[PDB]
């Protein structure tokens, strides 16, 4: 059982490296889904205001 | 004469049972050690997969 529970430990040890890529993925995803679309929506206003 | 034999039998049976118990459980211990190496690489695929995503 010491060796069996160690399987869970190495899984967590790797899951940490998975979530490290998840942050980076979520960051780029927010640039494409939030930051850039909002910047486009703001330009419409500056044009239709004229 | 029976007693003299009975005690050695029991004495040897301690060791035989002890060694048998070890041999019997020796398989699953290695199965755990081997899986320990395997799982590391099974989830390592997740890291590489996410990196390309």
């Amino acid at each position: 059982r010491q060796e069996e529970i160690e399987i869970e430990v190495v899984q967590r040890k790797k899951q940490i490296a998975v979530e490290a890529q998840e942050i980076l993925r979520t960051d780029k995803e927010l640039i494409a889904t939030v930051r850039r679309p909002a910047e486009a929506e703001a330009h419409r206003i500056q044009q239709i205001a004229e | 004469a029976q007693r003299d034999y009975e005690l050695k039998k029991a004495a040897y049976d301690i060791e035989v049972n002890t060694r048998r118990a070890q041999a019997d459980l020796a398989y699953q211990l290695q199965v755990a050690k081997t899986k320990q190496q395997i799982e590391e690489q099974r989830v390592q695929v997740q890291v590489v997969e996410r990196a390309q995503q």
